């Protein structure tokens, strides 16, 4: 900052920076809430359990959840709270994205978060 | 001086380094209209 | 001239290009977070105020799903996923270019790393965290600025690869398969003779492929190579995807910029005014800023409407072309390229589609004395299909489309009436 | 009013004349060559056979069209007057 | 009837209408002069007030734009001109 | 006063924004129809 100046604003003419009146030093001032969220239900007439996703959250191996739970895994749609995981692939029920669908499978039931099938597989020898 | 429309531009440090006088000219006025320092090849329209 | 006719004695195979657009980006708008940031006061008068943030998000719930449907009704039409063949060479017509190749580590082929090469985007990944924005800062992104004013954007449901998957699939089937009313189940055949079934498809002889199948299969191989050759140098080819990218960024952004509109009130900024003024008559002000952003979001709400039907209508055409042009052969004219349609390849590219169009178009044509019908022996004869020529020594009869004289013979001709009616008739022999 | 208020309406780039022109190149190119599969290349061929052609198309023998020329031709010529006269008279023809 | 057939045994020519719009007129706003004509007090106000009506320019002229894009595609799609003929018969079928 | 005339303009380019997908549609279907019958020959019932 110059001296003569002592607030900073961006191109929405939001508040960003701010001189400190007893140090002098500059910081910057960043909002607090960030972040998609979606929630991924079977309907309450069948159940009250849910999963979350959360799309900006890297869970691989401080993380801006609500809750976690059990069965916390990262997609390619971000992070999936409350839902179980399985290698098997079906036709796509609830779509979640980037290739990952969801359902309300067996295990009592359960969500269950798969990858989408694109067909039938054949081979038909030239 | 004259009551007139600056655009003025401000670097990564924060100083002014350049500026647009919108009343130069139709090309001032287009630039100053589109906020933007450089135009394209084309025909634009401008005010009345 | 009343007298005479141009017939075409050779040929050549094109390939053109079409390309078109099939989906655009998905968005949703937390309304809150946008008119009000992180103050709860200013909630509680947006709450008081009476909102309509969920008709807003309905209206975007149903373009983002409509997306969706329109990638899934281009591209997922076969239901059988047939596998890439070993060899890609089908009778001297090399596949390879419009192929994954197995040794490279990417799952599409040349010409589709090509087109992906050629439409710039900012947005990679859908993934943007909090530590990143925070530690950068500096850089003044403007996805992060979006997000922390309350714009998302949402992946789509088919990843690249599922696309990729889907176009290889197609390809194979044709070049394996042929199909000729559909996609039912596959019928193998070998590819030269679908092109002479294809070639028997516009009006010419079985024999023309056959006999020239070195020549037809180096002028495809050719044509492949300019069109890989025009999109590897820069241009403005997929000037259309890039108009649509351009269009959702220009939106988003302009979203962000108009949040430093007064609307008539005292200031802009919504701590200023909640630190100079009571609650009474920062009310007044805040309402004006209310009122102003939800009419900021309506306004691009109602753009992406129109956006997006007219992005749908572009799609169902695109759907009705892979139907007519890859999974069959179209007798309408300019609908699958320019000439006569042989067939169609799809290729996919961001947020659209590029289909190669293969027809035969006439050349080398040659004038030609005619006439309308023969006088024989005081009887009256048309030819049944073609056209009665003369080469200068001879009558023969030809077809139109392509120069190949025949005798004058019974079997290709018919008779009515007598000579005195037909105008401009001609006295000749007829054969056996 | 309009223009005082700031509302401006902005010429067509093709003129009446170029669309005209246009138009008469269509027409001539049906007359004397008419296209069959697109554009292509022109081939001419007299109007009579190509008439006969299109018979063939929808799947008429060419005799019928030789043998009863006058008479086609006459119908045709009766069905364009026809045309004329009632774009002649007032009507609603061009609502849209 | 599971025995009987009906079979034309005459045919006639016919010519038919048929009208499609093209394209509607292109427009241009100016929005100083609209909202505020000729007084410099509006003006200042409208300039602190934050106007958004370059977005209503970038969509008008989007349109314009499209007209003359229709007008072609539907008008332009022969690439050579071709002559008007001297003579307008063609073996009895007049093209006056 | 601003306000209620911003309010028409953006009404009024509304309005033209889909009066011009409307007439798009109409230019599309004539170019298909000036290409399928007047450069061919239609098989398609009722289309020319
Ligand atoms: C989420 O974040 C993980 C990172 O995982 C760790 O935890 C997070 C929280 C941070 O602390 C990270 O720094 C940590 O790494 C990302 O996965 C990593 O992606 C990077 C970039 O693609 C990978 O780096 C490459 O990975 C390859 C290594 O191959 C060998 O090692 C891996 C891991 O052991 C093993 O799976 C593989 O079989 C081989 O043995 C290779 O290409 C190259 O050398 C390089 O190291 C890194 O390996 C990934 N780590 C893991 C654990 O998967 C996610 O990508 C990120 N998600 C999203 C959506 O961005
Ligand atoms: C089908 O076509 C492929 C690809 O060929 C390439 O693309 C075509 C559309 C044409 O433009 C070709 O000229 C072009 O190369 C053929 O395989 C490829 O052959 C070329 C040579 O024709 C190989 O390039 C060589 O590679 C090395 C390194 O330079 C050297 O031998 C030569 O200098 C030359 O550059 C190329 O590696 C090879 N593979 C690929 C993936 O491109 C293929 O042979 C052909 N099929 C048939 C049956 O003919
Ligand atoms: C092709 O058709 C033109 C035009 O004829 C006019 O339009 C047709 C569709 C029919 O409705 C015709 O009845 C109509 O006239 C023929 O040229 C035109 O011929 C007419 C007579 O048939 C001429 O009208 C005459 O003009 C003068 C002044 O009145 C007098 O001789 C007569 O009283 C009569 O009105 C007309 O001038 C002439 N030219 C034009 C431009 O209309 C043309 O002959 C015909 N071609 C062939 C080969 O038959
Ligand atoms: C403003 O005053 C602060 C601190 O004030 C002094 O320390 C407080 C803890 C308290 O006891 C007050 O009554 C005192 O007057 C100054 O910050 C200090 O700066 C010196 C500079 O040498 C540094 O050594 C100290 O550590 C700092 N103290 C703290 C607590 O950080 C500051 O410099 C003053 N600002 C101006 C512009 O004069
Ligand atoms: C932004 O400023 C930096 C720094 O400029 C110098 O240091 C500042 C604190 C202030 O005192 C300036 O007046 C000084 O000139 C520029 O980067 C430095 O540039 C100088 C002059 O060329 C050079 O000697 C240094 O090595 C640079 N230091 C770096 C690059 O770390 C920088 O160029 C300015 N940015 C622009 C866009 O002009
Ligand atoms: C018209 O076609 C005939 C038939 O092909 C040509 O006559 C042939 O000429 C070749 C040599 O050019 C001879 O070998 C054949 O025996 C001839 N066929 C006959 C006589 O039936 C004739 O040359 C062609 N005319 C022109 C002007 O090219
Ligand atoms: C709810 O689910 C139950 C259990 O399958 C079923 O009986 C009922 O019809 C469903 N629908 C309702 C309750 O509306
Ligand atoms: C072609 O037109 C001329 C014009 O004089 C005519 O003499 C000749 O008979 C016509 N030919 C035919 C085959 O109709």
């Amino acid at each position: 900052f110059q001296p003569f100046q002592q607030f900073g604003r961006d191109v929405s003419d939001f508040t960003d920076s701010v001189r400190d009146p007893k140090t002098s030093e500059i910081l910057d001032i960043s909002p607090c809430s960030f972040g998609g969220v979606s929630v991924i239900t079977p309907g309450t007439n069948a159940s009250s359990e849910v999963a979350v996703l959360y799309q900006d959250v890297n869970c691989t191996d401080a993380w801006r959840i609500y809750s976690t739970g059990n069965n916390v895994f990262q997609t390619q749609a971000g992070c999936l709270i409350g839902a179980e995981h399985v290698d098997t692939s079906y036709e796509c029920d609830i779509p979640i994205g980037a290739g990952i669908c969801a359902s309300y499978h067996t295990v009592q039931k359960s969500i269950v978060a798969y990858t989408m099938s694109l067909g039938a597989d054949s081979s038909i020898a030239y | 001086l004259k009551p007139t429309k600056f655009m003025l531009k401000y670097d990564e440090n924060g100083t002014i380094t350049d500026a647009v006088d919108c009343s130069q000219n139709p090309l001032a006025e287009l630039k100053c209209s589109v906020k933007s320092f450089e135009i394209d090849k084309g025909i634009y329209q401008t005010s009345n | 001239s009343n007298n005479t006719i141009a017939i075409p004695t050779n040929f050549l195979i094109s390939i053109t290009t079409e390309v078109m657009p099939v989906s655009m980006a998905k968005t949703s708008v937390d309304c809150n977070m946008y008119i009000c940031g992180d103050s709860t006061e200013c909630a509680n008068l947006l709450l008081q105020y009476g909102s309509f943030c969920a008709q807003l998000n309905r209206a975007l719930s149903g373009i983002a799903v409509e997306q969706d449907r329109n990638t899934r009704e281009v591209f997922a039409q076969v239901k059988q996923m047939y596998k890439t063949p070993t060899l890609k060479d089908f009778g001297g017509f090399n596949f390879s270019q419009i192929l994954p190749d197995p040794l490279k580590p990417t799952k599409r082929s040349f010409i589709e790393d090509l087109l992906f090469n050629k439409v710039t985007l900012a947005d990679a990944g859908f993934m943007k965290q909090y530590g990143e924005c925070l530690g950068d800062i500096n850089a003044r992104d403007l996805i992060c600025a979006q997000k922390f004013n309350g714009l998302t954007v949402l992946p789509p449901l088919l990843t690249d690869d599922m696309i990729a998957a889907y176009t290889a699939a197609l390809v194979s089937g044709t070049a394996t398969a042929g199909w000729t009313f559909g996609a039912g189940a596959a019928l193998q055949i070998p590819f030269a003779m679908q092109m002479a079934y294809r070639f028997n498809g516009i009006g010419v002889a079985q024999n023309v492929l056959y006999e020239n199948q070195k020549q037809i299969a180096n002028q495809f191989n050719k044509a492949i190579s300019q069109i890989q050759e025009s999109l590897t140098t820069t241009s403005t080819a997929l000037g259309k995807l890039q108009d649509v990218v351009n269009q959702n960024a220009q939106a988003l952004n302009t979203l962000v910029k108009q949040l430093s509109s007064n609307f008539g009130a005292i200031s802009s900024v919504l701590n200023d005014i909640l630190s100079r003024l009571d609650k009474v008559e920062a009310e007044v002000q805040i309402d004006r800023l209310i009122t102003g952003r939800l009419q900021s979001l309506q306004t691009y709400v109602t753009q992406q409407l129109i956006r997006a039907a007219e992005i749908r209508a572009s799609a169902n055409l695109a759907a009705t072309k892979m139907s007519e042009c890859v999974l069959g052969q179209s007798k309408r004219v300019d609908f699958c390229g320019k000439g006569y349609h042989l067939m169609s390849f799809p290729q996919a590219a961001p947020h659209g589609v590029v289909f190669l169009h293969v027809t035969y178009v006439p050349s080398q044509e040659r004038n030609f004395t005619t006439a309308p019908a023969i006088c024989h022996e005081g009887k009256a004869y048309f030819p049944r299909e073609g056209v009665f020529v003369f080469n200068g020594t001879s009558w023969f009869i030809t077809q139109r489309n392509f120069f190949s004289p025949q005798i004058i013979t019974t079997d290709n001709t018919f008779v009515s009436g007598n000579c005195d009616v037909v105008i401009g008739i001609i006295n000749n022999t007829v054969y056996d």
